[PDB]
């Protein structure tokens, strides 16, 4: 062995020059694809509202123009995954996994139209789902393209393009490099085995996603919650409380949302028609509560700073957990495309906050803010229900500017993750994979 | 609310020896800070958590402690580090002060020096007429004084003030004011302040007389 | 780094009075802050702590409107309201910067203080009487003058010398009460060769009514 | 594999309790050695200054206990790595990184005083070296010390409780947690197979270490730099240069740093008497040029916040970077043990420094602050010379807390990780291992 | 909101030197960079320079050595510009803006109103107010126009209302005339033949450098 | 540096109609900005980077342009449009200005309301005589205003002043003040003001006779 360890550390690090370049242009195509992506659930979204005011007068219709224009989107969104492309469905998180793992294909020829304009119906109804689910898979089936387009050869190459379009659409889904490198690092690899995954070509694709972001998005921040106060040591012991809690719910919420996917699909059975249209119930649910109740309905992201500022009363913040817990689980399990990992970030910045109002007033010598336990908290239903720790820590950091909150948000990402497993849970996307695994041979 | 006392309300050391001051609470109370308050001026910051110092504080001062009891302790004291000591406790809200430990200096003899001024011409207009005496830079405090109007003596009208002890040569000031009206200041003749202190057997006594 | 507390003097018992402390030399908001009051020769008592956003303020076992703190991030300014204000008021009151270590918090930093009189008196500005020698310079190798501040009610008064110049050498005594006036005297010693040859000048001031004097010391003649 | 599969995807993130807890123990121990060890280099460095001023009227006397009491203390460490632990020497990262390959032992009854006092000596005179090279290799045999007291057994407790000793052992020379995975993630692990070192139990050791140091160091960081401005995008090809400059110098550092270690080494031939008078006259030599030119000496990180605020003038910085670069040789590659690692983020700091000062007069449209290319600069000589550019980027942005130049130190990176491969360039952790590993067999 | 208020301006001798101050308001004043603009009279506007918030830079148009002198006191959140041996060129409205950008390329963000300086050898003159009353063989019918001259002031601006604001409709102030080192100008009301001579028409002019406030009242003629 | 000439200098349109005003520069400028100015009030950051519209500028509005020729333009022209655009670069160091496009509302022609006033008997007794001729509310602004004393020209003495265009009407309106000395007018008996415009041939006449 020590023979062959010699040769290999002197030719360390020399990712193929074909590789590199057509990582820039992966990374350069996945950006345009979900800032579009972007784009166009905002214009949907600005139509269903324009709407509302032509017919603000007949409350009784604007009830009514609310559910039929967001049930609508949605069927359209279901519609074109079931009949094109149907593991264009949930999250695509679980798919791209596979695909690494060479047990699952990439239709991108099917994918890129099916999961691109499926989301829109999805997102731009305003239902409880992530633009991330998308871009990743949108993004890895665009790096399939490119290797069969040039077609380069060998599992590197293979493994590589298809590896750094997921991690630049994650990336341009939260505007989070790094973020968009460690969860390739971290999760979506294969866990068990070594493979020629070039980390400097996905940090390439990375990049020039990032910039392509960043020309048609600068100034705005997804998230902007200010400077939040700093953590004395003598505190640490109650985020360590708060991740035990995230321990024990996380599993809990892995089984909901496995169960009600199997709960719904008994609903339908598999027909397209049954299907579609308890699809567009749900999505029309959603516009909804998204007009009478908007914090109980879309992604979650403008609910964080309102709920880490502490302007949510205690009562308010319950319902909006129990609420946006039922309406995740209903469009997730359902079958729609988008992902779960966003409206999990609006969970545990809820779930923490309140929290945090009950520590303000069991320790006044601590001078606390609850908005340190929702940053603490934002990424902590991440470490337990995904397993991947150091991926919600560092993408909360990069969409908080929070680093004096390191510590207490890593203390509570390992009690989420210590307790989880110690309560029997299982990565939700390796279980998702599973589960898609165990029907392909039976 | 935690009642934090300490031990003496007044001590005396002479530099070199080794002072030590104790705050007892009423429960138990973890990670207290002291403060240093000296003659005119706002408190400081001096050790913090138990033990620490703050910036600048000579490593002469150290603290300990634990639970009830919790010390403050001067190893070799100087004469600078005359103060009142303030303990307090924020392991439990709301946050307390503890009463003071007075620290004052014992030195060497210093005898006072007597210095007299007749009324000014500015309050003289005014009406009144205020005869002062100073004794500045003395040690002990124990000191007495005596007003005598022409040989006789006076004691009606006479208001005393004594400075706190300095904080560094330790000495002790004082100020006797006899208080007169323009009338019956000027029906009298020769003043005079009687000084009598621990450093002399004979008395110190300034004098003048208004011509 | 300084904190420069105002807004203190008379007040007629049951009323009312805002002082201000003027923070700067820091970055003011992302620092909570603290009202202290020293009562006469007593020690020192907690009144209340507000955090930057002004969401958290706590106070001591008071009542309703007792105490009211508030703060203006804008001007890097700390107030305090005090209501129904009756003899226990009467105090030095200091602002102080919070921080913490381990965790358990301190006052990190406190500023000059404040004087609150309740009283029904009148506010009287002092006069200021030079002492100097009488008719004999018994000229030793060193001279002492004063200055009289008699009159002023309430406390207090600062005295210095040529500004603050004379450093070594002065000892101010103690105000004493006596028909609701207050009286203080200052000791100043300084070389005969420095006196009359130079100029030596007390300098009074009285806040509470915002009088100086900057008297100057006459040898008789 | 797809049956296979299912059984692994279902039994994923079970780490045995065992384990967990076990690097639990192994990170506040780790902590503990690396604030002792930073309290002791702190308290010479006193020491050494405290004697220049009992000498400060008798300048030649002043000259000379400067080069002394160095030269003691740099003597005295050599002598106890030559005579007691020859792999304590250098940095102690390729060390590491082989115990990791199960291919060199890790010795933790000799380094581990051998190292920790060896260091002292060395640190402590004042020679250009970090203490991340002394806590990393100090951290990784702790984790074996317990490993073998508790005789854990498995190919998953021996390559963890080894990697979370060395992570918790840089995070605690930083106050740096995130970057001390990411080394242990990007760096350290085997490049060319699969491990079972647990994650999980990393982040328990750096946490646990990353505690302990805040109770011994909290109101004072290492690094403060305030907030620096931002970048706007047409600015990005300037960072992109910028990186393509530090990926030709990267590998022509890497060549002198392995050339100058033969060079030294020729000098002594291997005799540990005329090794440790050599080492006494590198030492003495910092210990002067520390009080005659305080930034050509020293770990560096005094001189980053200066540097970045433009405090310094162009020639200076021109000056301090050659300087620099040959103390940082002269006591690397002499064999001393500490790292290298330190002392390249101060010439990356330095040399973004001089390209922005040249950058702000070229384009006043820009309207540029220089110090935001020290900071992308600062990490970019780790992308260069160790190849580790996602562990650096993170790791200065621990230390400076100015996020908005995430993108900026991105492409700084990347320019030069890019540059450096195609100019033939290795990981220099990868290159010292790989001398190692030929020469402990060319002895067959 | 976003305030710049800036002042300081007014009439200066030539070869002498005044001193603008700018005050903000709404904003963390740090962070930002500062400009200075000034446009003379009927011209484009002109760059004079900007300071970082540190002053660690200051760039100044291609003008002359210490012609200008920009600096910024942070604490006090005050920006300033010095002008020197000040020419009749000097004379122009002086703009204080925030600078910021988009893709990079810097544009002015938020400006002030201004501040105007006038440099003129001239000396500060109170103005005579004329009311113009329509001729004794006027045209009585509709609409009847009404004025006051003002006249022989220095240096800018005077102010002329009517009623003391009321009478807004039908109002012509006209831009005022240079001549000999006095201005000139008039204004207008057309006002309906119910009102005036029914009611009182009164102009109200204010010229604040000579601390002048007048009220002058048209009557009829003959 | 950089000269910026934008081209129209001075150009009417009525609303609901297509403008489009322009900006050369005589080297490669990159992303220009424009600013509105309304005369009385503050610039207005209206487009940044040759495209980008602020937070509240109408949709109506459009910038482009590349190299050396970028344009802003407006699809329907509305009321409040009328001001001063000015183009800005910044891509060069220093930045240059233009020198601004005025942009003024389109309407129907309309002939002066013409006034003439004699001096006031307070004018007068200071020894000064203007006599002010007033030509309010036309369109266009192109005038002629003509003095004529006793059926005589004069031309010397004469101060005209045109306003900006108007907020409402949107019309204009203009002042012809003749300044003499009270002895020259009152050697004369006629004073008329001759206003040749476009709306006719026959000048509008206003006149009187001092008598
Ligand atoms: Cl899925
Ligand atoms: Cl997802
Ligand atoms: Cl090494
Ligand atoms: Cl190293």
């Amino acid at each position: 062995r020590r023979r062959q360890l010699i040769r290999q550390l002197l030719e360390r690090d020399k990712t193929p020059l074909a590789i590199l370049f057509m990582a820039a242009v992966v990374g350069t195509l996945v950006g345009l694809a979900a800032v579009a992506f972007d784009k166009g659930v905002a214009w949907l979204q600005n139509q269903r509202m324009g709407a509302l005011v032509h017919t603000a007068d007949n409350y009784p219709l604007l009830l009514t123009v609310a559910f039929l224009a967001s049930a609508v989107l949605a069927m359209f969104g279901y519609f074109l995954v079931r009949k094109y492309a149907p593991e264009a469905g949930g999250s695509g998180i679980p798919e791209i996994e596979g695909a690494l793992e060479d047990q699952r294909p990439v239709r991108w020829w099917r994918v890129l139209p099916v999961k691109f304009f499926g989301g829109l119906g999805t997102l731009g109804g305003g239902m409880v789902l992530g633009r991330e689910g998308p871009t990743v898979q949108i993004g890895g089936n665009i790096g399939r393209m490119v290797l069969d387009i040039f077609r380069l050869k060998g599992d590197e190459a293979r493994h590589t393009l298809l590896a750094t379009g997921a991690a630049a659409g994650l990336a341009a889904a939260f505007n989070a490099p790094a973020a968009g490198i460690l969860f390739i690092i971290e999760e979506m690899r294969p866990q068990f085995r070594y493979t020629l995954i070039s980390i400097k070509a996905v940090f390439i694709g990375v990049i020039m996603s990032t910039i392509m972001y960043r020309i048609f998005n600068h100034e705005v921040a997804l998230i902007d919650v200010g400077k939040l106060s700093d953590a004395p040591l003598n505190t640490l012991w109650l985020y360590l409380i708060l991740g035990i809690i995230f321990g024990i719910f996380g599993p809990i919420f892995n089984k909901w949302v496995l169960g009600m996917q199997d709960l719904l699909h008994r609903v339908h059975g598999g027909n397209i028609t049954k299907w579609v249209l308890m699809g567009g119930a749900i999505g029309g649910l959603c516009g909804l509560l998204g007009f009478v109740a908007p914090a109980t309905s879309g992604g979650g992201f403008n609910l964080i700073p309102i709920a880490t500022a502490g302007n949510f009363s205690m009562g308010m913040l319950v319902f909006i957990f129990v609420a946006r817990v039922i309406t995740t689980l209903l469009c997730f399990s359902s079958g729609a495309p988008g992902g779960i990992f966003a409206p999990m970030l609006a969970l545990g910045t809820v779930l923490g906050t309140a929290f945090g109002m009950v520590a303000v007033e069991l320790f006044p010598q601590y001078h606390l803010e609850a908005g340190t336990f929702a940053i603490a908290g934002m990424g902590a239903l991440l470490a337990a229900s995904i397993r991947a720790p150091l991926t919600g820590i560092i993408l909360v950091l990069e969409m908080t500017d929070n680093y004096q909150l390191i510590l207490p948000m890593i203390i509570t990402g390992l009690g989420a993750t210590l307790l989880a497993q110690f309560t029997g849970g299982k990565p939700l996307y390796s279980a998702i994979l599973a589960r898609t695994l165990a029907k392909q041979e039976a | 609310d935690i009642v934090l006392t300490q031990s003496p309300a007044i001590m005396s050391a002479a530099p070199g020896d080794k002072v030590t001051m104790t705050c007892s609470a009423s429960s138990s109370v973890s990670y207290i800070h002291w403060y240093q308050q000296k003659s005119g001026t706002s408190p400081k910051r001096w050790i913090y958590d138990t033990s620490k110092l703050t910036s600048g504080v000579p490593v002469r001062f150290s603290g300990s402690g634990s639970g009830t009891s919790y010390s403050l302790t001067i190893n070799t004291m100087e004469a600078e580090d005359a103060a009142t000591y303030y303990c307090q406790q924020w392991s439990s809200h709301p946050q307390t002060f503890g009463g003071g430990t007075k620290l004052e200096i014992l030195r060497a003899d210093a005898a006072p020096t007597v210095s007299i001024f007749p009324p000014s011409s500015e309050q003289l207009t005014s009406g009144g007429a205020s005869v002062v005496c100073f004794l500045n830079n003395f040690y002990p405090k124990d000191i007495n004084v005596k007003w005598k109007i022409d040989g006789s003596e006076r004691q009606n009208g006479v208001l005393n003030s004594w400075t706190d002890q300095d904080s560094k040569d330790s000495t002790y000031s004082m100020s006797s004011t006899l208080t007169l009206t323009k009338d019956e200041y000027e029906r009298h003749n020769s003043y005079t302040c009687e000084a009598t202190h621990k450093t002399s057997t004979s008395p110190i006594v300034k004098s003048f007389n208004r011509a | 780094v300084r904190l420069l507390e105002s807004g203190g003097g008379l007040v007629q018992p049951g009323g009312s009075l805002k002082l201000s402390c003027a923070a700067s030399g820091f970055d003011y908001s992302r620092y909570w802050m603290s009202w202290v009051r020293q009562a006469p020769g007593k020690g020192l008592k907690w009144i209340g702590e507000i955090n930057p956003v002004s969401s958290t303020i706590n106070y001591t076992p008071s009542l309703k409107d007792k105490f009211i703190i508030s703060r203006d991030n804008a001007k890097d300014t700390l107030y305090l309201q005090i209501s129904k204000v009756r003899s226990e008021d009467t105090a030095l009151y200091y602002c102080a910067r919070l921080y913490y270590g381990y965790g358990y918090w301190y006052f990190d930093v406190w500023g000059a203080g404040t004087t609150v009189t309740v009283s029904s008196a009148k506010t009287t500005p002092p006069s200021v009487y030079p002492l100097a020698p009488g008719s004999a310079a018994a000229a030793a190798s060193m001279v002492t003058l004063g200055c009289l501040v008699k009159g002023y009610f309430p406390e207090p008064v600062t005295v210095t010398w040529n500004s603050g110049s004379l450093a070594a050498g002065v000892h101010t005594f103690p105000a004493v009460l006596q028909a609701a006036l207050y009286t203080l005297s200052s000791s100043v010693t300084v070389p005969s060769s420095s006196w009359p040859s130079e100029t030596v000048t007390c300098n009074v001031a009285h806040p509470a009514s915002s009088t100086k004097v900057d008297k100057k010391i006459v040898p008789r003649a």
